[PDB]
């Protein structure tokens, strides 16, 4: 363990599985090993102190980046078989102290739960306080939804590509959208939204839009279909 | 700048290679099938580094 | 109720019986059927095969 | 019946056409009003909460020292199993049913359901009262681990939050272990969902 | 792409309130306090500035034809 | 004669029976009908 | 039989919007002319645009578009000029319509941004509000945008461009005294500005008969037609439409005759 | 025109826009039209819509229009049975003459209901 | 394509009558006005003035459709009034109405500016 | 010192932002192409 | 007709049957400046 | 005598060509690509979709003036059915037109963490009180139609939107 | 007792198949026995 | 897919579940607890192929 915390010849990548039950210690350095970082804890105290967040703020010109991190052993990886006999803490106030003890003895700490949310599912609020069906409903719905999908978009030729007119980052936004970028390539225009039974014309599936707002630019988009052809001397 | 790449552009489409999961090798694993002539299957694909023969299974 | 055994009572008003049902899995009916205090005529079995 | 078929529909019409132009003067709505209840029922959806979890327990703790006795119908891991599920299953209908009671009449979460429109009582009772126990295959979460349902949860435990119970409601929102658990149940039923439409139609 | 001309709600203007808005966000002045002094008391228009992103800057890098 | 498939919308207005179709949809669908002298000026202007 | 007297009185004017009160007036009327502001009133805006060379990163639709939703301080031009379709023109006039032209070019290394002052009208009192000012596009080194545009006068609902008001605060009755509508718990809904009541009382006693009265009107204008005028033109707007209903029924009742 | 095997005809009726109008009393169709006069006068005798046979949004305000609460204005009332097609086109007598009219939201209804049905159900 | 022109709600077609007047045979002294080219900004406001004169018994107005753009109102008065009357009379009364309004309007304005 | 509760909150991000800025979010794809183009393609030949 | 290389951005004009390069880069693929006939556009 | 093969539009949209490329292809043939633009207007058939939830199609636009406008005057872009949020749909719509609310007035973008204790909806509430409005976002909205006040009190907030592809003109 | 019911039970109706998944019997006794418990415990035993 | 940034996102990391003896022995679209933290349990295309196809967890 020391080794692979300190970038010795034991690489951060390789896990170290140990099956107490079975006297079975199990090292894996082939590829194709699915694994996340996690914080090491140590006597029920985290390795990252301040001044490791301390440098981290300033990561930019001071020649500090995230494999210093795993370098000074404060983060390792677990894979899924040595995550079996890996213990975890949602976060430091539930390992830092409690009434009755849950587990004395925590080895890895995660950094927030929220990062199990994949690319698609991080840019939902509250998924939480949402439906499991509606949250995997909107992974399909927001792949189908229309914006910009880069920025050299008029260069390039594609098929089919839908360009929103005002693609807007929304009011409310998750950390992890900044990492998506999503931010700065939104798929989506805010709208301030009354939930009523206006003159019936809305069922469960239905919406009334307002025309005034359509004639502002409130959600129009361009379409782009690139078509393709070459004369050549087949025979 | 904002594009992360990591796919092939074949033939002017861009290509990405779908991740597929496999049986891990140089594993045992002990399975039980109601369905076999047999109570127990002692499966595990052995393969050596990277690849030097196709994988053999007992 | 519909399990429990229905008897006309003497007054004339239906009135249900609590009975033990026994429910056994599998199909046996040709030989459950012919079983010491068993009823012949309730026995049903959900097996339209059997 | 009673007039035919011609007259039915023009009943139909004519319901659509004047509550609609009514509903323009009353009007439908919904918001987190209607979700937030009185402080009062929180105290005893938390307390019926707080009285299952330490029921659930003792149950565990009376098979833990072998108290617990099976029935002759069943062996003690299943009857453990049952035991925990009706306390916990019990505790979201009790809270559910306060959370019916709590709504007011201008509530329109009421309303829905009093009218039998849309949604149902248990709808309500996941959003106010509590979500509930998470089954997959019919069962609590199973130990994907050796012995435990995630790595957080200590080995061999079979406890309210380790196995799935979800004891938070929508509005309040779930714990990061209760929304893994609710995704695996919710799992299930969109893969019941997608052969039932194909074996049905079939 | 670029800052829309008017609110698509009420209608009242927001692009000429853009150039403004950044100007005082790098004056110090916190975001909710550059809306207020642009003069958007509705909260339909502190949208449109509060939360809009300029793409046209990163297509301006690429050269024209 | 099949026509174009579109999406559906609501409308409370249309009776149940009744149905609403766009012009373009129509235009291209066709009913053949036999004349008759009382509707004889009836196909002779469409 | 006959119809009431609408007395009225304005509380505040100013440039960006004016608060006036209706009184002895029904809500039927109060409430159309809330929307006969958005809808009926008449203003010049941008309709035909033609493009000469767009080199911009913006397309061509997206850019002639934007031009549309630009307001023009058309305060007494409008009334003078007549819609298209009643001239008798087939092409635009200076009468029918108005002249707009925007040739700029950008050569600096700098970004340079094309607003609505280089928006150059041929009728100088048809300019643009802020002739800030209003950004059209922003333009790289060796992009320029000529084009040629026309504004000519159209109703609010025909576009929401032609709409002058830029949120239309029409309230009634601010203390609830009908209950037109109930509130669930009325202590926690916040006091209006209008309202005339204590902190301790949440809502003004129900009267068993009244009516809507004593309207409260907040027109906000988008510069186009400033909002002391905009009420001027839409009270005569929506009673010219009234008399023009009257001549069409005279003649119906002269064919039943 | 007939669509979606038992299938419901319907009469088609032109609107402006390019989606399909229903009165659900989303998904794509295709309508079909039947050319022969014969299934025509077939398809409207047997396979209409009321011979086959409320949205959710209409049965919660039903609930609430229906309530002893609820009172109409004279003002109000008159909007209301404007849209009753079957209407005798009399005003029912308010249910509180004094001291101002007020129709309850049952008398509205009652002309709603058709001829003379009479029937016993209960509140959920 | 298959947009409307966005200023048929407003622009009578050709060869249509603005206003037609229909007498209805269910119950005596109605009549129907099924104007054209208009929408709720015109329905109400002579529903509620006809529900002022004593005279009218029943009067009141629907939409068929909203993208029809044509109003239908339907007034009914005692048998000595009649509905094309109280019609007439109500629109008098309403232009009578806006121009106290529109007068006063321009009374009011101008002692808000000087002061 | 220590990460008080009162700041872990955005010591937490802070990290993470670190993690995406040197890895990436096609770190995998980029990863195992160089290293099948480096050694597993030396490997086969 | 008169295209546009996508490297040096220079007018070259490019005759039937010619091959498509440009002659200051070698440059393979060519744009087309615009049409001399223009539309009618409406703020809509 | 040659045999017409040439490429039609595809669909009958109408749209401008944006560019056209010619080049050469692998073969050394010559190889052309242009790309059509067309303007797509929203309109009763195209399908919107929120964040989260079933999406659903315009059932009908209505002009500002028709719009219920609040005290304030502040017509709804958009106007969804309260029958939605039961079971197809999630609690987090009104919690994030909450968020969206407070953000708005307060000029902060909100915080969406799942598991973030801080962001709570009691506190959501008691931030949006202090700008003069309802706790639970609820509003006082005007019926277009008719002015006069409808009795229920509609709840209204920016929630954000997005356009699905699915669209009616396709 | 877990029977089977929904569309597996469905399938299994007009699939004619010789074993279904759970093919439960029900058995009504009679007589004084069909009242008391410990005189169906026999019962049970002899038929288990 | 190129429709959108968070589409292209999700495709590059788009994971594909065992064919064949592998994947129809298992139950490759039940949501299993090893996937916390490392595949995103909420992301999965509906339809027939529900579960099968999957996408990797952010960090
Ligand atoms: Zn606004
Ligand atoms: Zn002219
Ligand atoms: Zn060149």
């Amino acid at each position: 363990r020391k080794l692979r915390r300190q970038m010795d010849i034991i690489v951060s990548e390789v896990s170290m599985i140990r099956d107490i039950r079975e006297r079975e210690i199990r090292i894996y350095t082939d590829a194709g090993r699915i694994c996340r970082p996690l914080l090491i804890v140590e006597k029920q105290k985290l390795l990252l102190k301040k001044r490791h967040i301390d440098q981290l703020k300033e990561r930019e010109y001071n020649n500090y980046s995230w494999q210093d991190l795993v370098a000074s052993g404060v983060v390792e990886y677990i894979d899924t078989l040595e995550e079996e006999t890996v213990m975890l803490a949602m976060t430091p106030d539930d390992l830092q102290e409690k009434e009755v003890a849950y587990c004395s003895t925590y080895t890895h700490c995660e950094i927030h739960p929220s990062m199990i949310l994949g690319v698609c599912a991080s840019i939902i609020p509250f998924p939480d306080h949402n439906q499991s069906p509606r949250n995997t409903y909107q992974s399909a719905m927001g792949k189908q939804a229309m914006g910009v999908y880069i920025t050299n978009f008029h260069v390039r030729m594609d098929t089919l590509a839908h360009v929103l007119y005002y693609p807007q980052k929304p009011l409310v936004t998750t950390r992890s959208m900044e990492y998506l970028r999503f931010r700065e390539l939104p798929a989506g225009i805010n709208s301030i939204v009354a939930i009523a039974s206006y003159t019936g014309y809305n069922q469960e599936d239905s919406v009334i839009m307002n025309r005034s707002a359509v004639d502002r630019g409130f959600f129009r988009s361009v379409f782009y279909r690139s078509y393709k052809e070459q004369e050549s001397k087949k025979g | 700048p904002l594009d992360p790449g990591g796919y092939f552009i074949i033939n002017g489409s861009e290509k990405v290679l779908i991740a597929q999961e496999k049986m891990a090798t140089n594993t045992v694993y002990v399975f039980a099938k109601k369905d076999s002539k047999y109570a127990y299957t002692g499966e595990c694909r052995s393969c050596l580094e990277n690849s030097s023969r196709p994988t053999s299974t007992i | 109720d519909n399990k429990k055994k229905i008897i006309i009572t003497e007054d004339g008003e239906f009135k249900a019986l609590q009975e033990w049902i026994l429910e056994t899995d599998g199909v046996s009916l040709m030989r459950v059927l012919s079983e010491k205090d068993v009823d012949p005529v309730r026995t049903t079995s959900n097996d339209i095969v059997e | 019946l009673e007039m035919g078929h011609d007259i039915t529909r023009l009943f139909y019409s004519n319901i659509q056409t004047v509550i609609n132009n009514w509903l323009l003067i009353e009007g439908h709505t919904i918001g987190i009003g209607d979700s937030i209840a009185d402080s009062k029922t929180y105290q005893d959806i938390q307390n019926t909460i707080k009285k299952a979890k330490q029921d659930v327990i003792e149950v565990i703790e009376k098979a833990h020292n072998n108290e617990l006795e099976p029935t002759p119908g069943n062996t003690l891991r299943q009857t453990f199993e049952n035991q925990v599920n009706r306390i916990l299953n019990d505790a979201r209908d009790k809270t559910g049913s306060s959370a019916q009671k709590s709504l007011s009449e201008y509530n329109n979460f009421k309303s829905m359901v009093v009218s039998g429109a849309k949604g149902s009582k248990i709808n309500i009772s996941q959003v106010i009262a509590v979500v509930g126990q998470q089954n997959v295959e019919g069962k609590r979460i199973p130990f994907g681990f050796k012995h435990r349902t995630l790595p957080h949860f200590i080995k061999d435990d079979y406890g309210p939050e380790s196995r799935g119970f979800v004891e938070n409601s929508y509005l309040a929102g779930l714990t990061p272990t209760e929304f893994f658990f609710h995704a695996m149940g919710g799992r299930e039923g969109l893969i019941d969902t997608a052969v039932k439409t194909a074996e049905t139609g079939y | 792409m670029i800052i829309p001309v008017r609110c698509f709600t009420c209608g009242k203007i927001v692009g000429n309130k853009w150039e403004a808005y950044l100007g005082l966000l790098q004056a110090e002045y916190t975001e909710g306090d550059a809306l207020d002094a642009l003069g958007l008391k509705r909260y339909c228009c502190r949208r449109m500035l509060l939360a809009h992103v300029d793409l046209i800057e990163k297509l301006l890098n690429y050269a024209p034809l | 004669d099949f026509s174009a498939r579109t999406v559906i919308t609501p409308d409370p207005n249309l009776s149940i029976d009744q149905v609403g179709v766009p012009r373009s949809i129509a235009a291209n669908m066709t009913f053949a009908e036999i004349v008759t002298p009382f509707n004889i000026d009836r196909l002779q202007e469409l | 039989p006959y119809a009431n007297q609408p007395t009225v009185r304005i509380t505040e004017l100013t440039d960006e919007n004016v608060k006036f009160i209706i009184e002895n007036t029904d809500l039927a009327v109060a409430n159309s002319i809330r929307r006969v502001f958005i809808a009926e009133v008449p203003i010049i805006a941008i309709d035909w645009v033609q493009i000469d060379a767009n080199s911009s990163v913006l397309h061509d639709e997206f850019i002639a578009h934007r031009l549309g939703l630009i307001p023009l301080t058309s305060d007494d031009i409008v009334d003078k000029l007549q819609y298209s379709r009643d001239c008798t023109c087939e092409e635009f006039c200076p009468e029918c319509s108005v002249e707009f032209t925007l040739d700029v070019r950008c050569n600096e290394d700098q970004t340079r941004h094309v607003t609505s002052r280089d928006l150059i009208s041929n009728s100088p009192r048809v300019i643009p509000v802020t002739s800030d000012d209003i950004l059209i596009v922003k333009l790289r080194k060796g992009q320029e945008l000529r084009l040629r545009a026309y504004a000519k006068k159209g109703f609010g609902k025909e576009h929401a461009k032609w709409n002058p008001t830029a949120g239309v605060a029409f309230e009634y009755d601010p203390d609830n005294a009908l209950r037109h509508t109930v509130y669930p718990k009325p202590e926690e809904w916040p006091k209006s500005e209008y309202s005339e009541l204590d902190e301790d009382e949440s809502q003004a006693p129900y009267d068993p008969n009244g009516k809507p009265e004593r309207f409260y009107y907040n027109v906000e204008s988008c510069g186009s037609l400033r909002p002391e005028t905009i009420v001027l033109s839409a009270l005569s707007g929506l009673k010219k439409k009234l008399s023009d209903l009257q001549t069409q029924l005279s003649h119906e009742i002269q064919s039943d005759v | 025109v007939i669509f979606n095997m038992s299938m419901m005809g319907h009469r088609v009726r032109i609107l402006p826009w390019s989606t399909f109008r229903l009165n659900l009393s989303g998904d794509e169709m295709n309508l079909h039209l039947p050319q022969s006069l014969e299934t025509r006068a077939e398809i409207q005798e047997l396979a209409m819509v009321p011979r086959m046979i409320i949205v959710q949004d209409t049965l919660t305000a039903v609930r609430k229009f229906t309530k002893r609460d609820v009172f109409l204005e004279r003002g109000e009332v008159m909007n209301l049975l404007m849209f009753l097609s079957t209407w005798d086109g009399k005003v029912p007598q308010p249910a509180i003459l004094k001291p101002r009219p007020l129709w309850t939201g049952k008398q509205i209804f009652s002309l709603i209901i058709p001829g003379h049905i009479n029937c016993i159900r209960t509140h959920s | 394509m298959n947009a409307p022109p966005a200023f048929e709600s407003f622009l009578l077609f050709e060869g249509e009558k603005k206003i037609t007047i229909n007498k209805d045979t269910k119950v005596p002294n109605a009549c129907l006005f099924t104007i054209n080219k208009e929408d709720h900004t015109l329905g109400n406001i002579i529903k509620s003035q006809l529900l002022k004169d004593p005279q009218v018994l029943f009067a009141g107005y629907k939409v068929p459709h909203p993208l029809e753009h044509k109003i239908i109102i339907r007034v009914q008065t005692t048998p000595d009034y009649s509905p094309q009357e109280a019609f007439t009379n109500a629109i008098t009364d309403l232009i009578s109405e806006l121009s106290l309004l529109e007068e006063r309007f321009r009374v009011a304005i101008k002692d808000k500016q000087e002061g | 010192d220590e990460i008080t509760p009162d700041l872990w909150q955005e010591a937490c991000w802070i990290v993470i932002s670190s993690y995406f800025d040197e890895k990436g979010l096609v770190r995998q794809q980029l990863d195992s192409f160089d290293e099948f183009i480096q050694m597993s393609v030396q490997r086969i030949v | 007709m008169i295209y546009i290389c996508g490297e040096c951005h220079t007018e070259n004009e490019i005759k039937s049957r010619d091959p498509i390069r440009c002659r200051e880069c070698g440059y393979r693929i060519m744009y087309k400046k615009r049409t001399k006939r223009l539309v009618v556009f409406d703020a809509r | 005598t040659k045999r017409d093969c040439s490429t039609f539009l595809r669909t009958s949209e109408t749209g401008i060509v944006d560019q056209v490329m010619v080049t050469l292809n692998q073969e050394g043939y010559k190889f052309c690509k242009i790309r059509v633009r067309s303007v797509r207007i929203p309109q009763i058939g195209d399908k919107f979709a929120s964040r989260h939830g079933q999406k659903g199609t315009c059932g009908i636009q209505y002009r500002q003036e028709d719009m219920p406008f609040t005290c304030e005057g502040i017509t709804p872009d958009i106007i969804i059915n309260p029958h939605a949020i039961p079971s197809r749909m999630t609690i987090g719509h009104l919690i994030e037109c909450l968020q969206g609310k407070v953000s708005a007035n307060k000029g902060e973008i909100g915080d969406a963490t799942p598991f973030n204790d801080a962001v709570n909806v009691q506190k959501i509430s008691n931030l949006l009180s202090d700008y003069g409005y309802h706790l639970r976002g609820n509003e006082v909205l005007y019926n277009g139609f008719t002015g006069r006040k409808i009795t229920s009190q509609i709840f209204i907030g920016p929630t954000y939107y997005q356009r699905l592809k699915h669209m009616v003109d396709d | 007792k877990n029977v089977t019911l929904g569309v597996p039970r469905l399938k299994e109706l007009i699939n004619i198949s010789k074993k279904p998944k759970t093919p439960s019997l029900t058995v009504f006794l009679l007589g004084q026995s069909a009242r008391d418990a410990e005189r169906a415990k026999d019962i049970l035993c002899r038929l288990e | 897919n190129r429709l959108t940034f968070a589409s292209t996102l999700s495709h590059l990391r788009r994971l594909n579940s065992p064919i064949g003896r592998d994947g129809k022995l298992a139950k490759p679209r039940q949501l299993h607890n090893t996937l916390w933290g490392m595949v995103c349990p909420a992301e999965t295309p509906e339809g027939h192929a529900v579960g099968l196809v999957k996408n990797l967890a952010l960090m």
